[PDB]
């Protein structure tokens, strides 16, 4: 059937005050059969961040491959590759494939690391860049991820605050999609440090 | 016999022998031509020598329609000539096509010094043993002349000669522009423009024309044409009447 | 043959032009509505067939070809000839102009001196034929170099054979005809052949005259060329 | 879509009307759908404007390197370009082309090549959709060698039938003039030609 | 690529004597550390030294080379080898080990030893790396495509003094701060410079990570080689 | 003059002579000498076996192109091969796309165009073989004779090899006579078998020595060998 | 439908595989080994299109044997199975994808930790406690969310494996003809040769 | 139709040398001079437009050339190899890195493309390697301003300042007696214009001398407005009144 | 999507609303579909959005390369004609449909593209699923000559059709104005008459209202 909707998987990136959050469910399904509780769809090259969903096995690959190419951009540049700078190679890498496609719904967030501003960006399957200020969301549950995420929203949120609301988007739109949820991961990021939490969601 | 004189390798000078050797070639036909720009024309003579009685005078031209809008004429054995004249013309041709406007003159040149350089680098193609002199009205420039040498060089000119006896008509017309102190000729009529080019000729090498003798390329806004003996005849019978 | 020497010159095409000196002697001759060719043709041993080593060739309907040098060097000109006239053909529908199809033969005829990897030509050829606006008759050296000729000649005797021509012109400028060039053709084989007099030789005419062949190109036999060679038997004495 | 040549006395015309639909949306009422290859060799275009397009352009591109080598090409050459781009590819395009030229040996002439790639020489032609309402008007008012005026007015007539009755076709009638003269473009706009 | 009589590889030999003029390159291993050292080709007061690296390449994070030769076909090898380590990490999850990157670099140069009448390429390298399965390796390639480990060893301009001295003062319970001592040691006494200053040099290690339980290479800023010139007592 | 110019077929000595196809004719008169003729119902070839060893088998000189068409070869041998399967492949074209007999005549065009390729292609050996062909086609007997140098002739007769100028000057000399031996298959045989013994510093021609073949108006081509030829010993 | 379980216990890692291959309406063979073992301490078992099934486990074998004597060392199951997901992700857009779905059990040497991937013929991967492919995990995935701990013996495993394989034989439409069971721990790979009435 | 010397042209030589690196070196030496300074808020590339005729337009010929809006170029040697390896070097920017990354390649990286395409004429089959020496001269908003000499080799070098060509080793002396890392820009520009008058023969003025910057964005130079985060190349070539005006203050 | 390009007197006007839309889903609320191919000729694109996007910056980059190799300033002509030949090539597998606007040396031009390959020219363009509402809006109100304000109007008048009735369109306004003698004017959000009102409520929770399992700091160097 439809390739993204095969394993399940959310994905959600808001901005803040001096910061960004991103947020991906754990679920890794195959139809109706959950399979693993314990899959994750947030990756970190340096201090950029990179959620994806859509098919699990071009997620991976896909990881893979942009570890790949900005291990090799740091070499030669003898820096880390930026938020903006990413953004773009994904694009076009996504669009390499144009009539292959990854089947892959992306979503880049992070700070730049010189003038310090939250970015964050969303793609389509074929490299089409969603820029956005506020948040980005992706998945099978996107429909319940954008009514979330406009309703609790509001700009300069403060690294504790955006927390609170970025869950309460997922845990939320994760409970009305039949694919998504089974445990959640949220990354806050601050210039300066990053912190991990597990959520606590329905085990359903 | 080295190998930096057989092909296009460095010399322990840093001299390239086989794009010096090329340059002589360009001689071998002992034709000489000048080029020289109008306030809205460019014209290239040329002498044209035909020495044997058997030949159809009317296929013997070194000068070449490669465009509506360009003329080239060429110092150089013929074979090699038609050789850089079929590519100009389908380089030409093929950037209308694709970039939807008329080559440029200059573009072109430099296109051609591009393929002349090549022949300079790679070891399996000689260069040409010809010098290419492009003219046009510009759309964008005004009357051009660029010239195109075997070494991949190539420049635009107030005015140009090209030949043996080329060091003869470049110092006339040094002192020609010494004298009026712009670049080109003020000059109406691309008519009189012709008559100048020939009459410095006539100067330069000292010697008097038949319309036999010469061949001429116009450039105008929008055509080049070449004249036939007939309109170089009545040239010849103008300039008579006052020099 | 990409090696040009230390004054301009190339040594490889100077070479194969003593290859073409070497060969056999053959002419074309332009009248007032046509072309016509002639070649001298060798005879090492009465075993040779006469009349069925012919050595003038056809290019498409309208063009002949003639050729003295290296025979299989001429033959691959020709092949190429026949490609590049049936490539125009089939794109522009109508067959090809005699000066178009000099400048094809030009540009190959160049190409093999462009490279070490290839020898230039071991001939030249006298071609031409009728198209929409005329006769044309064309002579190619190995160099790739051609003009146009009111005639042409080439191989052991292009000396007497260029004088000869050169007399025709002079006397005739108002036109000579295809008849009268046919005539004249065998001539100036005859006069070319006094240098080769000691091995025995035979006589090839073609033409391609508007009225006489309506425009195609054809072998001259039987009455017309016994006719042709009479002339110049008698003229020759 | 409708498009003609006519072959007269002292050139040839052609005229097309200046419609392009998608359905029934007209994407563009202003159309020229009359193309020039070649200083006087023109052609109408019908089928896929994509196709059409792409292959006028290229044989302005053989034309044009035709002229820099050999000199002004034929009609009946330009026609020979034309067919076989559309023969080669049949089986990728969708192109029904007349192709309509002057010189000053062979004076006027038409060629047609509709779907196949088929060439048709003929003393005048018409194409695209609002064409076969015409076909029993054409035929029964055409003669050789009118004027120029008559010319117009003959094709000035079949479009606006043609117009009339084919809703692909409409706006205003284009017209090009092939002479030695010269060439015209003439434009009728609809308050001209829907009172005949 | 053609045999000699003596059943010598012209074109190899002639690369390794381009080679012998290069500026001297020093690897030493101890057992908490890599150290690699060179000397920079006769220079000039208007050369950038804050933005420039011409001898020392870092490979992947736990690898790094020292070059001697051809700075030009360095750069083709060192990118290939950058290639082959994110290949080797993509396919498996794990850093390419260190002698397979090593062996596949001098197959390269090999290759162009015996087939296709190219010239070989006129380097040398010294390769500094560590694995979870060898711990600090130490590797020298040249034009040859031959390869073997070491524990100290030097390439380019003056090897044949530079080995007899290494050979003298390396004794295998080394901190890397004693093979510090005695990679800048070997080249002050073997350098056809006056005094061995800082702008003639490049300096790298590979450590222990400060204070962690990971790997980390250094490569030395100019300040840095001139405290420690200072400190061993060079100045 | 002769120096550098003979390094490959490449190059033209100041003369204009190309010595590697001059070279490659001087394997052919190193080869066993070989005649055909013809008159206007038959076309013959003769050609004298060699072997290298008394042990050993006389090496084969006639080979079979078509049911019309065949060829004696002289100089190297594996080029005769090479150049007759050519040929039998454009004769089974021919057949088979145009419903043809190929003219023996258009072989001759064709082996002389592929000979010339090789007179020109840098890296590769002209030819080092001489071949005899005859046929009967639409236009009656023929023979041909071909040079490596790409030069093919129609002759009425004529031999090639070592020794071979012998049989040419007795078949000048016969022209008359032989080209009018009609519908008498034997006596052209008898006419060219004489013909090769004038080439003869040689041996008396053996029965392993000796190979005729024929082709004509009702007679397909066919070798003979071995016993088959000792009625004209 | 093939069966194919694993479980991965506190020392080892135990696969367990249906032995039956049936054809049509005809089981043409009841002792199916569906397994490859790729190094002394890995061990793969397969299940999916008929022929592409033994080709795949043959390939990997041949490419993990091949490093093996390349650099005289075993690759960790981590390695093996990046290897094998890498090969199947390129697979699934090639002209003809391999119909092959995975189980890798390995015993990783250098952590002293067993360790089960499951990846399917996508090239999707996946380190878990236990794992089925087919029909058969929407049975065993809810007695082991149950009955596993992470602590259990090999032994307990064995038993634990034996009630999954009680409810296959109650449940499952098709005969399966039992499954061939193999243990992967430190001193290896063995086979419990006794299980069909053990 | 096709080459024969399909093996380097460029071998060792017994003694290590590479003879057509160091030829193509000596054809370094011949060319006209050229030279480049770093300043803390830019850096110069100039050189001398030697004409081949007082009737050519020296100003159709430009041997200073924009590689990039921040990256321009200049060179000693043979001309018409400079201007291919112009194109390639533009084209390269685009393809390796702009058409993938969104943004016009660094310095050192542009350079780095540019030595390799030079590496290869030195090992490939059937050619010579390019008789020339670029100074690259550029800016990246990570790395600051930086100058790079390229050498027929495939060898880049980052400088401070240099010259390459004629009078190059005289030159290299006058800069190093005159450089210094507190050079603001303008002071730059009159320390080139002083070093090429030693070099210059005939004529020295803005007509006779070429001269390009790498400093500060020029909006102005950019064709539109509207996006404030575009704000113009740092490339510029000045013009020959511009240099005049330095000149009479010389 | 509304993109409108409409010629005044001494230039041309392109202009484009800000909605990306997955089905019914509006995905991006203020985007731009404004492109540069060069400094002065712009581009507008409908259909699929990574296609105009991508087919544009091709193009561009080959118009620089182009411009820079001829040492003259970029066509429309020459963007066109690449743009055609590409898209042909590709047989409308690449859907992007096109406003293609500038300003050259040889006056101000305005064409579209459809994604087949076929260019046409005008005075007045509309494309997008807008494109009806704001061609009623052109039809009604062009004339010739207008002066570079009314064209503005015109063509900001277009796009609110396009907003208004077209639910395939929304947002802002955005508007690039190319003059023949000037440097051409991209003018982000030139209206934006749809702004969300006040929200009725603050969601910000209460600190700890979410329930967590565990937390790490995560390494971001080496
Ligand atoms: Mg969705
Ligand atoms: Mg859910
Ligand atoms: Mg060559
Ligand atoms: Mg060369
Ligand atoms: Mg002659
Ligand atoms: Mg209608
Ligand atoms: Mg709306």
């Amino acid at each position: 059937s439809d390739p993204s909707s095969i394993n399940g998987g959310i994905v959600v990136a808001m901005t803040g005050k001096d910061c960004v959050a991103i947020a991906c469910d754990l679920r890794l399904g195959s139809q109706s059969l959950g399979v693993s509780n314990k899959f994750e769809k947030i990756f970190h090259y340096g201090h950029v961040f990179l959620g994806i969903t859509g098919l699990a096995t071009d997620v991976t690959t896909l990881n893979e491959m942009f570890r790949y190419k900005t291990n090799l951009y740091k070499l030669k540049e003898e820096r880390a590759i930026e938020p903006e700078t990413f953004t773009q190679l994904v694009s076009s890498s996504l669009y390499e494939r144009r009539f292959g496609p990854y089947f892959v719904g992306p979503v880049v967030a992070g700070i730049n690391s010189k003038s310090g501003k939250p970015f964050i960006a969303g793609f389509d399957l074929i490299g089409c860049i969603d820029e956005a200020k506020d948040f980005i969301v992706s998945g099978t549950a996107s429909d319940q991820l954008f009514g979330m995420c406009e309703s609790l929203y509001e700009p300069n949120l403060e690294p504790e605050d955006l927390f609170e609301t970025i869950s309460q988007a997922l845990l939320n739109a994760a409970d009305r999609d039949a694919l998504s949820g089974w445990g959640a991961v949220v990354y806050i990021i601050k210039k300066d440090e990053v912190v991990k939490r597990y959520l606590k969601m329905r085990q359903d | 016999a080295g190998y930096d004189r057989h092909i296009t390798i460095f010399s322990p000078e840093g001299r390239l022998y086989q794009v010096e050797y090329a340059f002589k070639a360009t001689n071998q036909t002992n034709i000489n031509s000048l080029a020289v720009r109008g306030k809205d024309c460019t014209v290239v003579i040329s002498q044209k020598k035909v020495p044997d009685k058997l030949l159809d005078p009317t296929t013997v031209s070194y000068i070449f329609c490669i465009s509506r809008t360009i003329g080239m004429v060429v110092n150089g054995p013929i074979p090699d000539a038609r050789n850089a004249a079929l590519r100009a013309k389908a380089e030409a041709a093929e950037f209308r096509y694709k970039y939807g406007y008329d080559m440029p003159c200059d573009v072109l040149a430099k296109r051609m010094a591009n393929l002349s350089q090549i022949y300079t680098q790679r070891a399996y193609m000689r260069p040409l043993g010809v010098i290419l002199t492009f003219v046009s009205v510009d759309e964008e420039l005004g009357p051009s002349i660029y010239k195109t040498d075997p070494a991949g060089y190539y420049v635009g000119y107030k005015a140009t000669a090209t030949g043996p006896k080329q060091q003869e008509i470049t110092t006339n017309l040094e002192n020609h522009f010494k004298k009026s102190k712009i670049d080109h000729i003020n000059e109406e009529s691309w008519e009189k423009v012709v008559e100048f080019a020939i009459t410095h000729m006539i100067d330069a090498l000292g010697t008097e024309f038949s319309k036999n003798d010469l061949e001429v390329g116009v450039a105008t806004k929008d055509k080049f044409f070449t004249l036939s003996a007939e309109n170089i005849e009545e040239r010849l019978v103008a300039i008579a009447e006052q020099d | 043959n990409s090696v040009f020497s230390p004054d301009g010159r190339n040594f490889q095409v100077e070479y194969a032009v003593k290859a073409v000196e070497n060969g056999t002697t053959s002419i074309g001759i332009k009248c007032n509505d046509g072309v016509v060719f002639a070649v001298e043709k060798l005879i090492t041993s009465k075993l040779l067939v006469p009349q069925k080593n012919v050595k003038i060739q056809v290019v498409d309907r309208h063009i002949g070809c003639v050729y003295s040098g290296l025979i299989p060097d001429g033959r691959h000109l020709v092949n190429r000839g026949r490609e590049e006239a049936a490539s125009f053909k089939k794109l522009y529908k109508t067959p090809i102009p005699i000066p178009a199809f000099a400048d094809r033969l030009g540009q190959y005829v160049q190409a093999h001196t462009l490279y070490n990897s290839v020898r230039p030509f071991g001939v030249s050829t006298i071609f031409g034929g009728v198209d929409k606006n005329g006769a044309h008759l064309y002579m190619l050296e190995p160099s790739g170099s051609y003009w146009g000729y009111k005639g042409a000649a080439t191989g052991k005797g292009r000396q007497s054979a260029k004088a000869e021509l050169e007399k025709l012109v002079d006397h005739h400028p108002e036109g000579l005809s295809a008849r009268e060039a046919v005539k004249q053709a065998a001539k100036i084989i005859y006069l070319a052949h006094e240098d080769n007099k000691e091995k025995d030789f035979e006589l090839e005419i073609s033409w391609c005259s508007l009225s006489e062949t309506n425009g195609l190109h054809k072998f001259v036999k039987g009455d017309l060329l016994q006719e042709a060679i009479d002339f110049a038997q008698k003229e020759i004495n | 879509t409708s498009i003609m040549a006519v072959t007269f006395k002292d050139g040839v015309i052609l005229g097309a009307d200046s419609r392009t639909t998608t359905g029934a949306y007209i994407a563009n009422r202003v159309t020229d759908k009359l193309t020039r290859v070649h200083d006087k060799i023109w052609c109408c275009r019908s089928g896929s404007a994509a196709d059409t397009q792409a292959i006028a352009d290229i044989v302005q591109y053989h034309l044009e390197l035709y002229t820099s080598q050999y000199g002004t090409p034929s009609t009946e050459t330009a026609a020979s370009v034309f067919k076989e781009l559309c023969y080669e590819n049949k089986d990728n395009l969708t192109a029904g082309i007349i192709v309509a030229g002057y010189d000053d040996k062979n004076k006027g002439e038409v060629y047609t090549i509709p779907l196949g790639g088929s060439v048709h020489k003929l003393p005048y032609a018409i194409a695209g959709s609002g064409s076969t309402f015409i076909y029993g008007y054409c035929d029964k008012n055409f003669r050789e060698n009118m004027s120029k005026e008559e010319t117009v007015d003959f094709i000035k007539h079949s479009l606006s039938q043609a117009i009339k009755w084919d809703g692909s076709s409409g706006g205003v009638i284009r017209m090009v003039v092939l002479t030695a003269a010269g060439v015209e473009r003439l434009i009728f706009y609809p308050d001209e030609y829907e009172q005949l | 690529t053609i045999f000699s009589p003596e059943g010598r590889l012209y074109q190899v030999e002639y690369a390794l004597e381009s080679i012998s003029h290069a500026g001297t390159a020093i690897g030493i291993m101890a057992s908490d550390g890599i150290v690699l050292a060179a000397e920079r080709k006769v220079t000039s007061t208007l050369l950038e030294q804050d933005t420039s690296t011409e001898k020392l390449y870092k490979l992947n994070d736990k690898i790094a080379v020292a070059v001697a030769g051809l700075t030009a076909d360095a750069e083709i090898l060192i990118n290939t080898a950058r290639i082959h380590a994110q290949n080797y990490l993509k396919t498996y999850n794990e850093d390419i080990p260190v002698e397979i990157l090593v062996r596949r670099l001098s197959d390269i140069k090999q290759g162009y030893t015996q087939h296709g009448g190219l010239r070989p390429f006129g380097v040398s390298f010294i390769y500094a790396g560590y694995d979870d399965r060898y711990g600090y390796q130490l590797y020298t390639s040249n034009p040859s495509g031959n390869y073997t480990g070491w524990k100290a060893i030097s390439v380019g301009a003056n090897t044949s003094a530079a080995q007899t001295l290494l050979q003298m003062d390396y004794k295998d319970d080394m901190k890397v701060d004693d093979a510090i001592e005695l990679a800048l040691k070997t080249l002050s006494k073997t350098t056809d410079s006056s005094a061995l200053t800082y702008d003639r040099l490049e300096f790298a290690t590979i450590r222990k990570g400060a204070n962690d339980g990971e790997v980390y290479q250094k490569i030395f800023k100019p300040q840095e080689i001139k405290d420690i010139l200072v400190k061993t007592g060079i100045t | 003059f002769r120096n550098n110019y003979d390094g490959d077929t490449v190059t033209f000595s100041p003369t204009g002579r190309l010595f590697q196809v001059e070279y490659a004719l001087e394997a052919i008169k190193q080869g066993s000498v070989t005649v055909g003729l013809r008159s206007n119902t038959h076309a013959v070839l003769v050609a004298l076996k060699r072997n290298a060893d008394e042990l050993s088998s006389y090496q084969k000189k006639i080979i079979k192109c078509d049911e019309h068409m065949g060829l004696s070869l002289a100089g190297l041998a594996p080029d005769a091969r090479v150049l007759s399967n050519y040929l039998r492949q454009q004769c089974n074209y021919s057949s088979l796309v145009f419903n043809r007999k190929l003219a023996v005549e258009r072989a001759g065009h064709l082996l002389c165009d592929k000979a010339q390729k090789n007179t020109q292609s840098y890296g590769g050996r002209p030819y080092g073989v001489g071949l005899l062909i005859i046929g009967y086609d639409k236009s009656g007997a023929h023979l041909l004779e071909f040079q490596p140098s790409g030069n093919v002739t129609e002759l009425y007769g004529t031999a090639i090899g070592a020794r071979s100028q012998g049989a040419k000057t007795y078949l000048e000399r016969t022209l008359d006579t032989f080209i009018k031996i009609d519908g008498n298959p034997d006596e052209l045989i008898k006419a060219g078998v004489e013909a090769i013994s004038q080439s003869l510093r040689d041996e008396s021609l053996t029965v392993d020595n000796l190979s005729i073949a024929i082709v004509g108006k009702d007679t397909p081509f066919t070798i003979y060998d071995g016993e088959a030829v000792a009625k004209y010993i | 439908m093939d069966i194919i379980l694993g479980i991965r216990v506190q020392d080892s890692v135990i696969l367990a595989s249906s032995k039956a291959v049936t054809r049509g309406i005809s089981v043409l063979k009841d002792s199916d080994d569906k397994t490859r073992q790729l190094s002394p301490h890995t061990l793969m078992s397969f299940a999916g299109e008929a022929g592409d099934t033994v080709q795949f486990a043959e390939y990997i074998q041949a490419n993990i044997q091949l490093y093996s004597i390349r650099e005289d060392y075993e690759l960790s199951p981590q390695a093996v199975s990046s290897f094998v997901r890498q090969e199947l992700a390129k697979s699934i857009r090639s002209r003809r994808p391999y119909q092959v779905n995975v189980l890798i059990g390995g015993y990783d040497k250098k952590k002293n930790k067993p360790e089960l991937y499951q990846i399917d013929y996508l090239g999707t991967k996946v380190e878990l406690p236990y794992g089925a492919h087919g029909y058969s995990g929407f049975y065993t995935f809810s007695l082991l969310d149950h009955h596993y701990r992470p602590d259990m013996t090999t032994e307990e495993g064995l038993d634990l494996l034996k009630l999954c394989v009680q409810e296959l034989e109650k449940r499952m439409p098709m005969d399966f003809k039992g499954v061939i069971v193999k243990i992967v721990d430190k001193d290896g790979i063995r086979q419990v040769d006794d299980f069909q009435a053990q | 139709m096709t080459d024969r010397y399909s093996f380097s042209l460029t071998t060792f030589s017994p003694s290590g040398k590479l003879g057509q690196i160091d030829y193509a070196l000596t054809a370094v030496k011949q060319g006209v001079t050229s030279l480049g300074i770093k300043a803390t808020n830019g850096v110069v590339i100039a050189t001398e437009k030697k004409s081949s005729s007082p009737l050519a337009m020296s100003e159709t010929l430009s041997k200073v050339s924009l590689l990039t809006p921040d990256i321009g170029a200049v060179y000693s040697g043979m001309g018409p190899d400079y201007r291919v390896l112009v194109d390639k070097s533009r084209k390269v920017a685009h393809t390796s890195y702009k058409r993938i990354y969104g943004e016009y390649p660094p310095t050192k990286l542009l350079v780095s493309e540019v030595a390799k395409i030079m590496q290869e004429a030195t090992q490939s089959g059937g050619v010579r390697p390019f008789g020339v020496s670029l100074l690259i001269a550029g800016h990246d908003e990570f790395n600051g301003f930086s100058l790079y000499q390229v050498d027929p080799s495939g060898s880049y070098f980052p400088w401070k300042a240099t010259a390459i060509g004629k009078g190059s080793v005289a030159a290299k002396t006058f800069l190093e007696k005159r450089w210094n890392d507190e050079l603001e820009l303008e002071d730059a520009i009159h320390i080139a214009l002083l070093t090429l008058k030693e070099s210059v023969e005939g004529e020295f003025n803005g007509d006779t001398i070429e001269l390009a910057i790498i400093g500060d964005e020029n909006p102005d130079l950019l064709g539109y407005t509207g996006i404030p985060t575009d704000k113009g190349p740092r490339f510029r070539k000045l013009t020959s009144q511009e240099i005049n005006d330095r000149l009479e203050a010389l | 999507t509304t993109i409108v390009g409409v010629k005044f007197n001494n230039g041309v006007v392109i202009a484009a609303d800000t909605r990306s839309t997955q089905g019914p889903i509006v995905a991006d609320k203020n985007c731009a579909k404004l492109h540069r191919i060069s400094p002065k000729i712009w581009c507008a694109g409908a259909g699929t959005a990574a296609d105009t996007e991508a087919v544009t910056q091709l193009i561009g980059s080959n118009i620089e390369l182009h411009s820079l190799y001829t040492s003259r300033e970029p066509r429309v002509v020459s963007a066109l004609q690449m743009l055609k030949q590409h898209l042909f090539k590709y047989q409308g597998h690449i859907g992007a449909y096109l406003i293609v606007a500038g300003v050259d040396p040889t006056g101000s031009h305005l064409f579209s593209i459809h994604a087949h390959g076929s260019t046409d020219v005008g005075y007045y363009l509309s494309l997008g699923s807008g494109s009806l509402a704001a061609m009623a809006v052109l039809e009604s109100h062009w004339k010739q000559d207008l002066t570079k304000e009314e064209a503005i109007k015109l063509a900001s008048d277009a796009i609110q059709a396009g907003i208004w009735n077209d639910l395939g369109s929304g947002s802002n306004v955005d508007v690039c104005v190319m003059e023949i003698g000037k440097d051409a004017e991209y003018l982000r959000n030139y209206l934006t008459p749809n702004v969300r009102e006040e929200k009725q409520k603050s969601y910000k929770f209460p600190r700890g209202t979410t329930a967590v399992l565990k937390e790490s700091i995560v390494n971001i160097c080496d």
